[PDB]
Order: C-alpha cells, then structure tokens, then sequence
C-alpha cells in the first residue's frame, strides 16, 4: 500500500517554445557556387539520411498565426539581404542630373536614353556616359516642364547601394534546425486547415528546406497540398486578415523577357564602378508571363467552390483586380533569372461566379494563354525598414524562367453589408505570410526529460 | 524506437526507453555564429540545470533513481496500475503539475538531511 | 581522536574578483520608447521582486578608489555613446564657408545667422540656405578681418555625426548584475566613509539602478546620504584628489531656456538632411537656472563644517570659481530636455567661512534665488577619445527641468604653505567620478563554494 | 536564510545550509550579447571546474563527502570544538590557505589508489 | 611524467597514470573574441559529451569502472597478459576501433537493464 | 577464465583534428607598445613557465603541406591586416591629376615632385599642395604626351587606406594554443625533411612564438635547423612546388635608406590628413642590401651540395634569377623600419655548379659584400583578396636594419627534359610557404579520454 517518489530522466513531454534556431543549407549547395544571396556558409551542412519519427496515440494544438518561427524566417532573410547589400558599390555620386531622350528602335515607352557626367579615376574630370534607365527608376526634375532633365528615383530618401557584380538571387533549400533539448514537431494531417487539432504529429530536427522565394499575389515554387485545396485564415469573419489559399495542383507559368540587351561597364568615380544597360539588339516585344487558360479556369473553379463552402448564403462571389497603391504591392513581384519583374494580374484575377449556374466542367480543351503584361524595375526596394536599396545588375541575352503556382494570397473586400457578395481581390502584403505558406505544420517544442512517478520502491538508509 | 518514440505509449512502456531521449538533451558572419552559439550554450545551460537537479536529488549518473520521499494522496489520490498502465507521460505531467516544486523541496530536503544525519552517524562510528 | 578530511560543498567564502558583468534595464522601460542613448534592448529585463540577504556578524573592506565596477561602466557607457552616434547622417558636407551675420531681434550676442550653400538631392547644383548657429560652434576663418566668414568649430580636428532626430537623452535606471560564482556586496553602513571596513554587508545580485547622469561640477539625480554629509576623498593630504562630497539632502535646481525656437529642415546632399534652427519666436531672455539662496547657504554652511572636520587647524576656507581651461570643465555642463547647457557657477562658490564667527543659523527665510547664466551649445564633444561628436538636434518650444543636486565634485587647490588657508574650487575632471558616487558600496566577489574540513568520520573502503 | 546567509555564523550552522549556496553556482547588440556570453560560458567553465574536482575525489553528486585521508596535525593543531563551534568558514579558509593544495593532492591519490586497489581486488574474486 | 607523458608506455603503466590526462579534458576585438569563444564551448562540449557517456554506463565520477558486459573474443581473441604487458593504448584502440560502437551500446543496454531489474526488484520489497 | 569490459577515463590517445585555435601574445607585448599590426590585444597572455612533454617509444607521422595551422595563420594575419587598416583615413580624395617634375639635388630617378589641388578645412577652396612621390607609385595619364600628368596607382582598381600616423610594423612572436581536449605535437627529429615519421615526439600546449615575418624570396627571422641543411618540398619531381630550402648557418643581411628624409602633413578634406614627404636633405645615394659575399658562397655551396643529394645524374645545376612579373614578387620584398623595401636579387642567384669541380673549400676571407639595389614603394598592395590597399607613412632619419636570412624560397623551373640540367630561381609565391617554414613540426591532435580494457573485474549487482 505504501508508495515513494521516483524520479525518471528522458521522459518523452514537451511543451511551447521560443527558442532561437539555426539555419542548415545543403551539401550540394556548397560545390562552389558562391556570392548568392540566400547562399549562407554560415549553416552547417544538412544532415545525411534525415529522420522523422512518427508519434502514434498522440494529439497536438497547432496555430500557424502565432508561430515564432516566420518571424524568425523573416528577421534572418532581412538581416541576410542586409549583409548582401553591405559590401559592394554604392551609386550616391550617380544622384545627378540626367539628359533622358527617347529610346531608339517605334517607341520603347519603358525606357529612356539618359546622358550624365561621371568622374573618372581622377575627381577633377568628368565624362558624359549614357545607359538606358527604366522609367520607373527616374522622376523628374521639377514636374512643370519638358526640360527633358531626370534623376533617380531615391536620390532623396535613402541611399542605393548597387547589387555586386558576381550576385545571384537562385533560391536555395534551408532546413531550420533546432537545438538539443528542443524538437520540431510536424503535423501530417493531409486535411489540416492551419490551426487546430492534429492527430497525426511526428517529430523531427529539422524542416524540409524552405525555398525562401520572394512573391506577393501568388505563391512561387511551393509545397502542394495533398487532398484538397486548403484555405487557412487566422480570423474569416474579419477581413483584415489576409486568406493563404493553398492549392493541390500547381500551374505552371513561363514568364520571358525576349528583348536582348547588352551590358556596358561605366566608371562612376575613383574605385567605383557599376554595369549599366547599353543597347537592344534585334526587335522590341514587352516581357509577359503565360498561363493556361484551362488549368486557370480549373483553379478559380475549385477556388470558388472551397469560398462558397467556407462562406454560405452568399449568391455571388466576384474576382477582381487589386484595389490600388504602388506598384510593388498592386502588381505580381518576383525575380526571375537575376530580373525583378512586375506582372499585372488583371487579366487573371476578373470573374463573377454565382451557385446558380453549374458552370460546366470547364471542359473542352485549348491551347490558349493569358498573357498577362509586365514590366522591370531595378531601383529594388522591398523590406522598407533595412534603408538600403539595390540597383539591380543588367543581364544579358533573354531570360526566360519557368515556376509554379502552387498558392494565392487573396484578400476580402471591407465590410459593404449583407448584400450575398465578397469581392476576393489579390493581396500582396507583408512578406512573413509567404513563409507562413511553409511553416503551416512545424511548431518548436521545448523536451522536459524529468519526471515525478509513484513506485513502491524505496531507497535503502 | 527513437526519439519521443513513446510519447503516446503508455508509462510502463515509455519508461523502457530513456535513453535515447536523454540523448538529444545533449546533442551536439559575425551575426549567425553569435546565434548558434547562443543557443548551443543555451541548451547546455539546460543540460547542466537538469543534471544540477538531479544532483541535489542523490540521482546523478542515474535515469531512474528512487526516493524515500513518501508519496503524498493530497497530490494524487489514483493508485499505481492506471498510473502505469493506461496514462501516457503529458496527462501525468498535466495532473501533477501543481505540484512539482513541492516534491522538488522535498526531494532536496530528503537528500539534504540523509547527507546530513549520514555525517552525523558516520563520525560516532 | 583520529580525525579524516571532509569537502564541503556550498561554502559561504569569497574572495577579490575583476569579472566582466552584464547590465539589466528595467521592464517598463520596454514599453517601446525607443532609440535613447542609454536605453540598450541588449540589457536583460530586471529581475522582479529583488533580494537583498543581509549577512550578519561580518566584517568586508571596501575601497571605491580601486572599484573595477566604476572603470567598467564608463567603458560601457563610452561605447554605447559610440554605438548610438553610429548610423545616422554625418556633417562632413557641412564643413563649408559661412557667411553669418547678427541675429534680428536688441542683439541676441549668443547666435548668428549663418548661410551657406548645401547641395540639393542631385550633387551639381547648390542652393544657399540659412541657419542659426551658436558662437561657440564658429570659429571665425582666419583671424584678421571682419570678412563675415566663419565655420564649424571641428572642421580640422575630427568628423561630426548628428545626432538623429528620433533620439533621445532621458537616462534610464541600469541594474549592473553579476555573473554566477560571483555576488556583490553592498556596505549599509549609513556612515560610511567610502573605503576601509563595513561591520554591515550584504549580498545582493544586482545593483540599485544607477542612472548614468552626465555632469561636471555637481552631482544631478544621484542617491541621497542618510545620516550626515559623507566626505570621500582617496588621499586628502593630496591635492589632486578630487573630493566627492555625499549630501544628505538634495537640493532642487530649476533649469530653463525661456526661447521660443524654429526648426527648419535643410538637405546638406543626396539623401542627407539634417534639422537646423531657423528662427526665434518671442522676446529674447538668457536661459539660466535658480537655485534657493537659502538651501544653497544650508548646503555650504554643513560642508564647510564638515570640511573644518577633516582638516584641522585651517582658520580660512574660501569656496571661490574654477581656475580656468575650456567652457566643457569651468561651467556646470548637464543636458536638460535634450539641450546641452554650460552654466557659470561662479556665483554659487563665492564665500569665505572662518571659524571665529557663528554664522547663525542661516535662517530669515525668504524666497530670493540664484539666477545663474547659462550658455547652450550643439557641437558637443565629451569623451574625447571616441573621436566622434555630435551635432544636437534643436528642439522647438522652451524647456523646462526641475533636478536635484546631490552632490559636489570639490577639489582643493594647490599647495600654498601652512598659511591656514584652502580655496576648495569645483572639479570637473573624468567622468567616472560621477559613477564613483554611486557604486561606493557595491563590490564584487568570488564565491569558492569547496571547502576542507576535519571530520571523525572516515570513508568506507 | 538565503543565499551566503550563514557567512557570518558558526561552522556547525553553516553546515545546516549548504543547497542555497548551491543553487547560484549555476544559476542561469554585438558587444553586449559578447559580454553576456562570455560571462555564462565563463561561469559554466568554474561549475565545471568544481564539479570536475569533486568528481576526481570520488565525492560526485554529494555535498557533502567524506574522505579516508588522514587529517594532519600540520596542518591545523587545533582541535574538533573550536573549529566547529566559535569559527566561521572564512577564518578556516584563511589558515587552512597555505595546505589547499596539498590536500588536493592528498585526496586525489587516495581516491586513485583506492579505485586501482579495488580493480586489483575484484579482479581476484 | 605529465599530460600523455605515457602514451608510448604500456598499457599496465599507462593506466597508472589517468588524471592528469583527464585535467586537459577541461582546463580553462569582435572576432577573436568570437573564435576563442566558440572553440572554448567547442572543449565544453566534448567534456560534457564524454562526461554523459561516463554517466549512461553507469560510470559517472570515477575514472575507472568495472562493467557486467561480458568480453566477447570475437572483439579481440587475444589473452590479457599480451594487452596489458606489451602492448600501448594507441594499437588497442586500433585494434578494437571496429567494434566501439557495439561495446557502447552492450555498456548502455547492460545499465539500463540494471537500473530497470533494481527497480523491479526494490519495489518487491 | 571469464573477462569483462572496463571503461578508462584519460587514455593518452589520439587522432587528427582541425580545430580553431587561438592566439597568445608574450606578456612583455602589453607594456603598453599599442597601435602595432601584429600587437593583438584579444591575444591572452602568454602561459609562464611553459612545459613540453617528451612522449618516448612512440612513432608519429607528420605532414608540413597538409597542415591546417598554415592556412589559419594565413587568415587570421589577412583579417588582423584588414582590421589594422579600416580606421584611420582613405586617400580617395587623393586620386586627383598630379603635376609632376623632377626632383631638384644631380637627378634621383625614383622619385617625382607632385603638385596637386587639395580641399582645405572647407570643401569650397583648394589649395595647391607639393610632395615627393615615388615613380612606382605614380602612372602617367594617357600615355602618349609629355604633359606632366600623373596619377596614383591605383586609382581605378580599388581604394587606399592610409595607414594611421601611430603604426608599427614590428613583428611579435605569436604562440598558437590549442584548446582543452586537443594538444600540439612537435618533431624533434634534428633531421626532419618535413613529412612522413618521427620517432622523437613531444606533446605542448603552444607554440614557440612564431615572428610573422612577411618576405619573399628568403626567410628572415625565421628559427635555425640544428644538424645540415634541411630540403622541403611536396613533390620534388612536379616543378610547380616551391622548395623550402632551410639553412642550419643564418646570414647576416644588412640593409639601409641612407637618405634623409622630411615628412609634412598635407591636408585632404575636411577632418582628413595624412603625412607626406616633403624633402631630401643631403646628398643621394640609392638604397641597397649588403650581403657578405664568403657567406653566401658558404649557403650556395652547400645548398647545391643538398640539391645534388636530391637530383642525382643531374651535372649541372643553375642559379639564375627570377623569370618575370610584378614587382612584388621578381624581388626581395620586405619591411625595414616601416619601410617597404624590394631589392634585386640578380647578384645573389647567379653561378653555375658542375660536379667535376671540387670548388675549393670558398675559403681567402675577404670583406667583399653584395650591394644589391633597392627601391622603395608606399602604395602597398600586398594579400590582394582584401581589395584595401595601404600608404605607408614616411619616416624621418634614415633607416637602418638587420637581418638574417635562414632559409630560401627556391622553385625548380619547367621541363627542360633529361639534359642533365636544372635551373633553380627563387621563388615568391604564396605568403603561406613562409609560416610553412615554422609550422613544420606542429600538428593538432585531437584526445580520446574514453577507452575499454578487458580485465577480469565483475560489477556487483
Ligand atoms: C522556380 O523554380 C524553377 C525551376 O527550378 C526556376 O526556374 C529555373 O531557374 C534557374 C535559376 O535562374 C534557371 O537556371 C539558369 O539558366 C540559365 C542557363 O542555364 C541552363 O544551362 C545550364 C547548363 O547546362 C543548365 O544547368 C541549366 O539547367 C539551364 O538549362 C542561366 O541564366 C543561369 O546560369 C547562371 O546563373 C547561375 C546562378 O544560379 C550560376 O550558377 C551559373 O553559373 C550561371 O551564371 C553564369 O552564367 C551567366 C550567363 O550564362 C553569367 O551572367 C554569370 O555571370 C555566370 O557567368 C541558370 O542556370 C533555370 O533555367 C530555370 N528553369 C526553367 C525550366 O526555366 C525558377 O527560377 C524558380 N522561380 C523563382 C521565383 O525562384
Ligand atoms: C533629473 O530628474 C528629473 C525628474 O525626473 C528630470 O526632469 C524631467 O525630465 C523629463 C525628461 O526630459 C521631462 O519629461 C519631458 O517633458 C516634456 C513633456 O512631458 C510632460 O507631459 C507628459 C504628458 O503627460 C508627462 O508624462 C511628463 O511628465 C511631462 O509633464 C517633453 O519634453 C518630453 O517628452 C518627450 O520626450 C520623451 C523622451 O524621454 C519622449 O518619450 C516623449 O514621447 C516626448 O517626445 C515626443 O514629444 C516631443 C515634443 O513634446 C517631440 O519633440 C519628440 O520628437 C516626440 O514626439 C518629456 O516627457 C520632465 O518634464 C522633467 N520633469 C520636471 C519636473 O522638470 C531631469 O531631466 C533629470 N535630470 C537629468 C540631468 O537627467
Ligand atoms: C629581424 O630582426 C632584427 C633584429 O631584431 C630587426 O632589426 C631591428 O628592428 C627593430 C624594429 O624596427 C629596430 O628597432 C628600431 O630602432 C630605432 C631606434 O631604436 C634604437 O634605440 C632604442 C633606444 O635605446 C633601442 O631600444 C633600439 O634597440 C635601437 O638601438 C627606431 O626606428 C625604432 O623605435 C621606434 O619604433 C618602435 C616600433 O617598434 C617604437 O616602439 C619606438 O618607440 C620608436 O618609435 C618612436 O620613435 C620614432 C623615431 O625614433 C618615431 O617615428 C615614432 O613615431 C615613435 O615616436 C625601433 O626601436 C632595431 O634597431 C633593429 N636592429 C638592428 C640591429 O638593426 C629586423 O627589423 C627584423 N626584420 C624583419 C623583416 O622583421
Ligand atoms: C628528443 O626530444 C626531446 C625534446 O626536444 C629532447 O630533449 C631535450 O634535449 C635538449 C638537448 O638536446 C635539452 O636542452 C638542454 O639540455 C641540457 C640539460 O638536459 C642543458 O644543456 C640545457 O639546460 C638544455 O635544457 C632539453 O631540455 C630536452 N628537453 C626538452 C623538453 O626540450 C631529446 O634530447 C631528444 N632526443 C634525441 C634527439 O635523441
Ligand atoms: C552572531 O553571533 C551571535 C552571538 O554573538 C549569535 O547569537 C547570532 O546568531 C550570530 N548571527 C548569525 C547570523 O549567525
Ligand atoms: C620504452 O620501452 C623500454 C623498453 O624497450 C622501457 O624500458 C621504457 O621505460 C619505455 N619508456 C616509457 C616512457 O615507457
């Protein structure tokens, strides 16, 4: 009948965690190819045969809104792009007035032929060079009359430091790695909508190497769902929050910028030099991005389907276009081939589906795409808080990517009454959402191996 | 099994496999070097607190140490087969978590005063 | 009475230690208020509820003019001033030619109106723009000619970084805490006269938040004495040892710059801009401080006393001003509300006190203050070693503070032979004085917890 | 008491609290991250160092250890009551400052003989 | 002799000596700060590391320990006297370098086994 | 009959290891001497009264050229160099067109008079400042005029950094110590070629303080062999691996800069100035090395001695001097008081040695010396990967040291086939060869304290 304390080392509990984490990168990612962004030498190499262990008879409380690790993801990719930027040429002397003129063949209309005096090696000369600028990359001078005189575009609120020679923005895999004492555990439900019960849980060290892709309306290169289309929001009712539609079949999109460009080498002072776009070689066609119309058809079908479910008695729901503002936010953003492109989704994003009409089954085939228009900046100023810009370098020859669509950040409209319609525009806000696109099912957990448990044993005098 | 391989298996069976889980309880540019070492000094200073309390306890070097610290029914009035035998670790550490630091003094107390009256019988011999 | 080595672990014994500590800033200072000089979000969160163990029938020697704790907090305050004048925008282009004229009202006689040409957003042309700058921070170029011409005091000795114009100089409690194996002792002897024993000390973890308090002449904010004045002096007989005199009862001293002053942002280049005084609102009045006649007669009256305590034999004890050298060292130097004020303090330590009078009691009341002159400077340099200094943002609207005197930083004059007679001047030396006022009880110990003690009990084999 | 409570009071007392003073041996932007991680890793290196030095004296996971090493005359002539009774720990340390290491070493070589004459006896039987 | 002053000796003269080895085990601007920073908890961890494997076998705080684990002749056929009387510790840990991990996990298993058994057994009684 | 497992705790064994190591300053380094290259104060002081084990009846193998102490020691002398030269002032507003003459007396042929244009205190007005530059330190612009115009070096490949008025360039001994858990050993095989087994091994906490002397083409400082001349290389038969010849015998070289010189500081910019040479007071003679020419006949014969040794059938051996190149690298480059010297060495490596010859014992004394020629540069370019070069600054008096060579950089040349010839030139290749010449006998080995015995002892139950 008598029972005394016993103490057990290594007992498998766990609770919430906060802990700080270490980066991993791949092994093949250190065969050379160095002075990438996202290329840390920093992480230790990814570990050989990686386990998983699966947790039977267990159930775990997962919440993607109230992870720490996105956040973490977030602070360490702006932290990295500072270091990025740190080193390399910046382009303060190159805040000058610029002679802009039109661009020689029809009209480019998306850029400009400015000359400018750059110093030589020696700071008492000075040389007129010209490249071809952007439009969106120079304001101009005054704004009341046709001088024809330009300047860059943040000349007066921070300085640019230009994007060194060598750099590449490829996206490497990076597996988060926790530390002893603390577990990683992933939720496998294939049906989990982002927070909640989960009843298939195992643990594991480290993530499943997180592409850190840079995109605002859509989602680049992801993980795919399993079962179904999952829509995850932190609060539905509430339209602040911005809805993670995460889709099970991705759609490949192929974005291209078919005009040929040469690249020029320009001394902007002693020491300091930068590559500016020079001529266009061959015939001009604007850089655009297509998708097939079926498989889109497909997806805005199931997507819709998924909304009617999550949002009952309302008859229509409209698809339409971003409200307004920069055209960073206001435009699909992401970086293809070492290029920024802005594509306009308007044509993507505009439909109007009502539960009275079967809609068929989208059948019948086609070869036909959307080409949705786009545009190149290279003044890059995305995660505003760093103070540091880029002038993205000038590349080559074509360049043509091919990536996935594997999720939308769709955004509901403002409260407009009971009237049985949300207008679902694209979203395109702060970047932590993105990974919150892959950190949906790992939480941090924090081992507690001592244990209190009742035996009849008794320690001897 | 390996590691948290029992978590949802039953005492007696979880009890079986310790190791393996203390394990892990150890493992093992100028912004990402100061983040791990961080957090690797972290862990070790959890790895030290534990070992530290399992010291004050008469148990170090062991994974199940027995006390003669009577087992209090204000703090569990369950008797010991569904304790061992249908209840997993997290439902135990949930109903006995009100009380762990009491049983934590009286551990330290128990060794405290075993060393103690132990020197105090030791030194008449 | 055989007799067997016994170890003891956890034994109360310490010794001398010079370890390095870590800070701890209070948690109501994490209620954001952020970018101060002094508020460090790398200071842990003091610890709540905090012990203090008083350690009876003990005895410590303490020695404050050989504490490594005082040497420490200069370092640290020294380096995070160098920390906080880092990132934001340098003066260098403004190290131009300034054509300054006298300030529009009577004659201000303490500003000019400089202009000077600063580049725009686009570095080839210049707009000539104008400031009011104090006279203490032009020196006038050449020296023999009314040209009008004059520039910045440090244009030729070292670089200037402005201070940013979210800064903010309000000092905050620092808790410096010991590592572990080692405590600090603090002496609660209220007589003690900083060195030699302490029959009542205590262990403490942390300190008792010492405000950084940044001041010449006088002590501003500190902790109060509890019995009498306490003298501390590390060798009295030596003249160049500067007296810390403790008081007992602080005395409030109002400080004020009555102006009413403009700020005017001015672009000095391509995403450079700095905030400058434009104009002054309002009648012009001298900013100065008031001092109660009488609480300054009650203050000088007790350490005149207690002066005549420690040195015997001494008919004569003049208080009179400060020998001579640069404004940083003659004049009180404190900042109020942000604003650096130089106050002459010659009408404070102005009295000969002899022993043949009574002197009363200093009694009759009355409301009469001491309306000492204040001077304000932008250009402030203190700690000369960083190489740094700082250009002070302007602040609109007056300011205003009310502080407490705690404290004088006396030191006697030279040797003049045995003519019972000492001139006590203020001081106004190194900084770590000041600290000295406050960490004059806390010293830091190294636990050796492995004692040897002989035992009749003998191991087993 | 507390912490360091029985500095002031008698051996015999001092002996009665020794877990508290136990407990803070471990305890537990660029520059000042550095500061702080030097002193934890500082502080961890002497709890290490002392529980290395009672690991080699055969007293691991005790606070209190005794030891078969003769107690030399030398050493101290006074005897049992005057140390346990009207002394403190630090008046000890001060006279039994100069033998520290001697006795280190003494202990040290008894706990080494007695695990090498132990494996000479138990390989016998 | 000194640290590895008998790592040329033969096995019997070199397990005479056996703590000054194991006190090298822990001895004790913004980047060499860094690098002294990581290779010191670099040595921390390896001592913690092989001061937890001490502690699983059951070995924690003494420098020599017996264990239960039969020697298997598969592991080496040779008989004692050749490895304790002509032979150093650099070709014995060459020699058995293949069978390190099996004897480590014989040590671990024949402990836990022990530690479960006591319990079993102690709570009988 | 029955054996059982037993566990040892501090088994004297080891393996290889490439851990970090850190660095050890001697204790006569910190009487206050700051402000030196080498003088390191992160460096802890270095351990009194070292120990150095002699480990009898064992074998260790050794291997110079894959030793990871060389490459550790050449990165953290790179990162101290990048330290010692990121505060003080950048010559970037030097880089301005330089009107350059003759230097008055007879005509030196080294150096150029320079004027040029340099902002005052105020970077409104420039004065026109003079001072003497080296010619291998100037280029002509253009290159096809007589105009006079010159300009630095390098100002259009990176930037310069001054070095700071204060620095020294003395080197200190510096020992590497190894951390707890790892050890050094050191072969003290008098006879040692390098590589491959040592019978005489002792295991030490540090090293010998190795000087980081930077030299090209010989060895100075550098520590003595003890029995013969010792040959080392990688792969005598692959000609791309330079030959570390080291001599037993050290060879007095004594070099000079007998003019005297005058330095004036010139201001650059606002806050900036660096010190430059002003004038030549005395008559001109040209810098140069003296080598004792009986001596270097005593290290050529006995070095061709050795190399016949290690190329048999080989009749005759070549000493020719070095093929082509940069400067840095076709001559002697070192540092004599602050001082960049680069000395030919055409008049050291000239002779012919046949095996038919017995060549006399090179005996008839004589006090005959080598005066080989020396020039001098400032702009210093030296570990190229850093992309900061330096300025020396100028130093007044002349310059005077000496030195001993111990060892020669040789390196056999290309394939010539079977003609029974070999042509050895020095070499001055990698900086890392020089370290290489020290660490030959220090490896890092890595303690194993865990081992397992069998022995007949039984755990109780
Ligand atoms: C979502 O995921 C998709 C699928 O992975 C991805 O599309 C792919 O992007 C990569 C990365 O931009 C593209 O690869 C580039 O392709 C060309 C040429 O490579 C071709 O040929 C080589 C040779 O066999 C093949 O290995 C390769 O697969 C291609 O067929 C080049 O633009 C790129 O090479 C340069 O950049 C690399 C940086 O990662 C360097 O390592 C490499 O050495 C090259 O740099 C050198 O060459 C340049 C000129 O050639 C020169 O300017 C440089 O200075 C340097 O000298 C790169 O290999 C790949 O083709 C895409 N795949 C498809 C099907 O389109 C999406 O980008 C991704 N989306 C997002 C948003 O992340
Ligand atoms: C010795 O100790 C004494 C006693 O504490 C101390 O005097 C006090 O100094 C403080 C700090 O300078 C003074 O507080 C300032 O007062 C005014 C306005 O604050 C009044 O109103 C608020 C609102 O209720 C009250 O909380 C407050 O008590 C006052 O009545 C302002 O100048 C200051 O506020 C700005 O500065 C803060 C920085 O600490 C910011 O956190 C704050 O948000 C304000 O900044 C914002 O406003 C500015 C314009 O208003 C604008 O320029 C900024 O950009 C920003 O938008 C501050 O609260 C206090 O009044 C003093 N007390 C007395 C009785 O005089 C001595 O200074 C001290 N001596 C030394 C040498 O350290
Ligand atoms: C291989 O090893 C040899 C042998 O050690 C070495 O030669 C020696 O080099 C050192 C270092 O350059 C030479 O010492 C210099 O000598 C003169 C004057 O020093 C003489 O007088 C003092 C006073 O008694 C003696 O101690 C000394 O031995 C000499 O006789 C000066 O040029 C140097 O002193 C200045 O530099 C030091 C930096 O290390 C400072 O610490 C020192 O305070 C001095 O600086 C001050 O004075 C300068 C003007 O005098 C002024 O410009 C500075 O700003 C500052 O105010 C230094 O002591 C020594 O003479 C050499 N020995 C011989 C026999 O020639 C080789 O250099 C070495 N080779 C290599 C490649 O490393
Ligand atoms: C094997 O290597 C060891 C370690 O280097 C050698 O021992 C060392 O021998 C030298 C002389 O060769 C000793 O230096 C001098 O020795 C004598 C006194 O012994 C005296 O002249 C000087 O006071 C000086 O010490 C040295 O002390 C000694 N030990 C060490 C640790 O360096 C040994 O000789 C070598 N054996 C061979 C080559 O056979
Ligand atoms: C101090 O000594 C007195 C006797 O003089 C004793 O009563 C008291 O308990 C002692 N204090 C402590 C804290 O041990
Ligand atoms: C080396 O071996 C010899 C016998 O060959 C022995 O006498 C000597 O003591 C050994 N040396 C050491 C250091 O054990």
């Amino acid at each position: 009948g008598n029972l005394w304390v016993t103490v057990y080392y290594g007992v498998p509990v766990w609770r919430e965690a906060k802990t700080t984490l270490f980066c991993a990168s791949d092994a093949k990612a250190y065969d050379r190819e160095v002075h990438n962004v996202w290329a840390t030498h920093a992480c230790v190499p990814t570990d050989p045969n990686p386990q998983e262990i699966v947790l039977e008879n267990v159930t775990e409380n997962f919440n993607m809104w109230k992870n720490d690790m996105v956040d973490q993801m977030h602070e360490d990719i702006i932290s990295l792009w500072d270091q990025s930027l740190k080193p390399c040429v910046k382009l303060t002397p190159l805040c000058v007035t610029l002679n802009c003129t039109n661009v020689t063949s029809v009209i480019n209309e998306d850029m400009k032929n400015c000359s400018f005096n750059a110093t030589t090696e020696i700071r008492d000369r000075k040389k007129e060079m010209y490249a071809l600028f952007y439009k969106l990359d120079i304001v101009p001078l005054d704004g009341e009359k046709s001088d024809n005189r330009y300047r860059l575009i943040n000349c007066n609120t921070s300085t640019i430091t230009q994007a060194c020679p060598k750099v590449s923005f490829d996206p490497i895999p990076i597996h988060y790695c926790t530390p002893a004492g603390f577990a990683i555990l992933k939720c496998n439900n294939k049906t989990f909508n982002g927070t909640g019960p989960c009843n298939n849980v195992s643990t594991v060290q480290c993530t499943h190497g997180i592409k850190p892709v840079v995109s605002t309306q859509l989602l680049l290169n992801g993980s795919l769902a399993e079962e179904d289309i999952i829509i995850r929001s932190e609060n539905l009712t509430n339209n602040a929050k911005t809805i993670i539609v995460h889709l099970n079949e991705s759609v490949e999109i192929v974005c291209t910028r078919p005009n040929n460009m040469t690249r020029k080498s320009i001394r902007i002072g002693p020491g300091q030099t930068f590559y500016a776009l020079n001529d266009i070689i061959g015939d001009i066609r604007q850089a655009h991005c297509n998708i097939s119309e079926e498989k889109w058809n497909n997806t805005l079908h199931r997507v819709w389907k998924k909304l009617v479910e999550h949002f009952p008695n309302k008859t229509t729901i409209r698809f339409d276009r971003h409200s307004g503002g920069d055209l960073e936010i206001t435009t699909h953003s992401f970086n293809c081939g070492g290029e920024f492109f802005y594509c306009n989704t308007s044509g993507l994003f505009n439909i109007t589906y009502n539960s009275n009409y079967t809609y068929n089954d989208t059948k019948h085939n086609g070869t036909k795409v959307i080409t949705l228009p786009c545009r190149i900046k290279q003044i890059i100023n995305m995660w505003q808080e760093v103070g540091r810009a880029m002038y993205a370098p000038p590349i080559a020859g074509n360049i043509t990517c091919t990536s996935n669509i594997t999720g939308l950040l769709l955004t509901r409209d403002g409260g407009n009454n009971s009237t049985e319609t949300e207008t679902f525009r694209p979203g395109g806000g702060d970047m932590r959402d993105n990974w919150r696109s892959e950190l949906y099912k790992y939480k941090v957990v924090e081992i507690k191996p001592l244990g209190i448990a009742p035996t009849g044993c008794k320690r001897r005098v | 099994l390996g590691f948290l391989g029992a978590a949802g298996s039953t005492m007696g069976a979880a009890s079986n496999t310790l190791t393996v889980q203390a394990r892990q309880l150890l493992s093992g540019l100028t912004v990402w070097g100061i983040k791990q070492l961080q957090t690797r000094v972290l862990a070790i200073e959890r790895y030290l607190e534990v070992q530290q309390l399992l010291g004050l306890w008469g148990c170090s070097g062991k994974l199940i140490c027995c006390t003669a610290v009577p087992w209090n029914s204000s703090w569990s009035n369950k008797s010991e087969t569904e304790i061992w035998n249908n209840m997993t670790w997290m439902q135990w550490d949930r109903e006995i978590n009100n009380y762990t630091n009491t049983i934590y003094r009286l551990l330290e107390e128990s060794q405290f005063q075993q060393e103690i009256n132990e020197v105090d019988l030791l030194a008449l011999d």
